């Protein structure tokens, strides 16, 4: 039973790790695509 | 090589009989309390 139970904690452990990191992941993303979002922008007024 | 060179030949009589030694300290081991049960308690990520 502390065999299962470890290895579920552990696994809880390793959700929370993950979800950290995909928001991080995903947080750091954002002001890329904000910046390739102006970029277009630019391009845009570019074009016209 | 010195000639302080104690001759005594003859089987001696017991003077101190061996005995358990008497410490205190360390025969034992020490204490050590572990559980992944109080690992138990998560906090729930609300906010964001």
């Amino acid at each position: 039973k502390r065999l299962n139970e470890t290895q579920r904690q552990n696994q809880l452990d390793e959700i929370k790790n993950s979800v950290g990191l995909t928001f991080k992941k995903k947080q750091e993303v954002e002001k890329s695509i904000n910046d390739s979002e102006k970029r277009l922008k630019h391009a845009m007024t570019e074009s016209t | 090589e010195n000639s302080l060179s104690t001759t005594s030949k003859s089987k001696r009589q017991v003077i101190v009989p061996v005995c358990m030694p008497k410490i205190h300290y360390s025969p034992l081991k020490t204490g050590l309390c572990y559980d992944v049960r109080m690992r138990y308690h998560a906090k729930i990520f609300t906010s964001y």
